RNA sequence: UAAAUUAUGGUCAAUUGUUAGUAUUCAUAUUAAUUUUUUUAAAUGUUUUAUCAUUUUAUAAAGGUUUAUUUUUGAAAGAUUUUUUGUAUAAAAUUUUAGGAAUAGUUAAUAAUAAUUUAUAAUUUUGAUUAGAUUGUUUUGUUAAUGCUAUUAGAUGGGUGUGGAAAAAUAAAAAAAAUAAUUAAUAUAUAUCAAUAAUAAAUUAAAUUAAUCUAUUAGUCAGAAAUGGAUGCCAGCCGUUGCGGUAAUUUCUAUGCUUUUAAAUAU
RNA sequence: UAUGCAAAUAUAAAAUUAUAGUAAUUAUAAAUUAUAUUA
């Protein structure tokens, strides 16, 4: 390496970085703008999702 | 987005080319992606222990 | 030392969703059609004998003295699967997947099935995907068909887009509103454009201008720009976007028309950096990772790997003529002690009579499945009866429907057994 | 006239107005301001001394200046027994008015000269002098940005000329020759030009010392939000196209209803 | 009908008008408009 002969690694070599285990499903978390009644979600309650 | 010119290949292709190795575990270890101590610190930031 | 964090790059829209890509594009995704062979490069045969170049010197192939063996470098196939990537993709393979016709996937995966007269001809079973549509605006104008004759016609501006990397936007001057609606939209699916997501916004600033509308979109650390504009930016999926409309915002002219044109237009101007790179004849630093297992096995290929078998070209030319056919009686008991007896027995390719061999009830299984005078034919003997074909099982008629006594019946299979 | 690597290094440039055929930085946007609110100022008597005197105590009055403002240590600092030195007043750059003409105790040499020394003098069209406006060369606002747009205030001639230096006639907030005082920063109700207060502007309570305050506006055609009742080209609305001709979602009034909640409006 | 006098479109410019304070703009070109002696 120090007279510059060793072939390089770089990370110019290094393609993508699999999904090897996947993860978990991710379940559909309740927000506020998920309700089913319209009047949860009011003008003078819910000013948004979160 | 760096554009590499064609041949930007050829000084590893003759490091690569000219390679010699005493044993075939010389050839692949697991280590030879690492030279500096950069490296050694960045392969194991993971494992505490090592 | 980069200040920005691309952790948090980006605006919310709210509700908004756009698409990203984990690596690259998904039409570059699947690759069958170098990797199974269809092209049309390996149908004509010409340049395949190429492959085999070292033939041209006969006393060398067989000597390997030179590692030189194939078209591009040591042997032909060093790496088939990763070599060849290296080239940007200008034109990726795409959706390749036939088990249904165009119609069905398109019809299951997208809304634009349900509104067959607003697509034209070359885009109709060709979309999977959902489109939103937005219209922009709509007024009206007076054609003049004569002198007296006035009718009020009016005149639509909107845009189709999907954030899924695709868009178009389309405009018509028609009699009633809802005409105007369905002309504007088959305008806007006529004029559709795509944008390279790879890149997630414009790498340099593109400065174009629309008819009398400046327009500039340059990359920006997020989405910023007119409300409108803004999700047109979005209906493309773009990130990193930021783009402005004629300096200051008073300046002329100004329409919702001009407004829409103008970043379609830009849009339309805007190379993709892979594009960039080929048009110069250079490597993208994003593609080089695919020259790895080459470069590897360069690396080595020093020793044995290297070694050629001394004597041995591989390519073995035919000399003699070989036949091993038989006659059937010969081949009628020629397996019968490797395997049972009566080997070839329903075998349609492997015997000149495919039903030799058999007993009566196979031989009456096909004619089962396969189905002038006063006589009664043994068959309706049977249907009166009620016998069927079965029931006979031990005697050697087979054929139930033809007129012939059972000594024929016998003769006429006899070589069968 | 060749590429380059021992690989992201030398630390973030990033642009958001709903328009009305078209050409041209021009109405309605945000930020910054004036509109707009008494949480930072303040009262008269400076003071020693050897006595009618003599020592200490040096740039906020106005006027309007664009080739313009420049200086010492001899005072104090400041230390030895007495004579102690030299360096300074000068210049160079940057200088405004839509449509443009002459200015003047006057230049340079002589010299501690000349209200009448000598000379073919000096300033000006490369923009002078008068005259308008104006407090000059680290200060702001807007902006991604060469820009555009601010910056106060403070040096106004001489005439017994003191003093180191004229800065010398109310208007401090500078301890002024014995430690006045430091348990002080609080100053009541005045001013000048500054100094951005609607400080969780609405539900679980203030690890206080409970002191100041009782606090509201807009729209309602286009573009979030409408119905009655009047009115009838009138009265009126008007950021803007424009509205008002007995049915006005655009005026007035009543009631509801709309807002993304430090206000509308004007400059 | 070029012996006096006489600079002057051939473009160096920042929205129209207006002697450079007046009004709020102006200017612009191809849609549409029945009779011109053709076998
Ligand atoms: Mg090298
Ligand atoms: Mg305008
Ligand atoms: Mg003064
Ligand atoms: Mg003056
Ligand atoms: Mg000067
Ligand atoms: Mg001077
Ligand atoms: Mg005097
Ligand atoms: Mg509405
Ligand atoms: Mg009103
Ligand atoms: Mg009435
Ligand atoms: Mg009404």
């Amino acid at each position: 390496y120090a007279r510059g002969q060793h072939p390089s690694y770089d990370m110019v070599y290094a393609g993508p970085m699999p999904e090897i285990f996947p993860m978990r499903r991710d379940f559909r978390k309740p927000t506020r703008w998920d309700f089913h009644d319209i009047e949860k979600q009011g003008k003078y309650r819910t000013s948004g999702p979160y | 987005i760096t554009f590499y010119s064609d041949r930007f290949l050829f000084r590893d292709l003759v490091n690569r080319r000219e390679a010699s190795y005493a044993n075939v575990w010389e050839m692949d270890d697991p280590y030879r992606f690492l030279q500096t101590e950069q490296d050694y610190e960045d392969y194991w930031g993971d494992n505490y222990d090592v | 030392k980069n200040l920005n964090s691309w952790y948090t790059k980006g605006t919310m829209r709210g509700g908004v969703p756009r698409i990203y890509y984990a690596w690259m594009r998904p039409g570059s995704f699947t690759r069958r059609r170098f990797e199974k062979m269809r092209n049309p490069f390996v149908d004509l045969e010409t340049g395949t004998s190429l492959y085999f170049r070292d033939t041209r010197d006969s006393a060398e192939a067989i000597a390997h003295a030179a590692d030189s063996k194939g078209i591009k470098g040591m042997d032909n196939a060093i790496d088939l699967y990763n070599e060849y990537r290296i080239v940007p993709d200008l034109y990726p393979e795409g959706f390749q997947w036939k088990h249904k016709l165009n119609t069905e996937y398109n019809q299951w995966r997208s809304n634009t099935w349900l509104t067959p007269d607003l697509i034209p001809k070359e885009h109709r079973g060709r979309f999977l995907c959902n489109f939103q549509l937005n219209i922009v605006a709509y007024d009206m104008r007076v054609v003049k068909f004569s002198p007296k004759d006035h009718r009020q016609w009016i005149y639509c501006v909107l845009y189709v887009g999907s954030g899924k990397g695709i868009a178009g936007w389309g405009r018509a001057v028609a009699p009633s509103t809802q005409e105007a609606k369905k002309e504007a939209i088959r305008e806007a699916f006529s004029n559709i454009i795509a944008v390279d997501l790879e890149q997630e916004g414009p790498m340099y600033p593109v400065r174009v201008n629309a008819d009398g509308v400046r327009v500039l979109l340059y990359p920006a650390r997020r989405i910023v720009a007119n409300f409108r504009v803004a999700d047109i930016l979005c209906a493309f999926g773009f990130q990193h976007a930021g783009c402005r409309i004629n300096l200051k915002a008073t300046n002329n002219p100004k329409s919702p028309t001009h407004t829409v044109e103008g970043v379609f237009e830009a849009v339309k101007a805007l190379r993709s950096v892979s594009e960039i790179a080929a048009s110069r004849g250079k490597v993208p630093h994003s593609l080089i990772y695919n020259i790895y297992p080459y470069l590897e096995e360069i690396r080595r290929r020093k020793g044995m790997m290297a070694m050629h078998p001394p004597g041995k070209d591989g390519l073995l030319m035919p000399d003699r003529v070989v036949d091993n056919r038989l006659p059937d009686h010969l081949k009628r008991g020629y397996y019968d002690d490797v395997y049972w007896k009566d080997f070839f027995a329903g075998s349609d390719e492997h015997l000149n009579e495919p039903r030799m061999g058999l007993r009566g009830d196979e031989m009456r299984r096909r004619l089962e499945e396969a189905q002038d005078t006063r006589r009664r034919t043994l068959e309706d003997v049977l249907k009166r009866l009620g016998k069927t074909t079965r029931d006979l099982g031990s005697i050697p008629i087979v054929n139930p429907r033809v007129d012939v006594g059972l000594p024929t019946h016998i003769k006429r299979n006899y070589q069968l057994h």
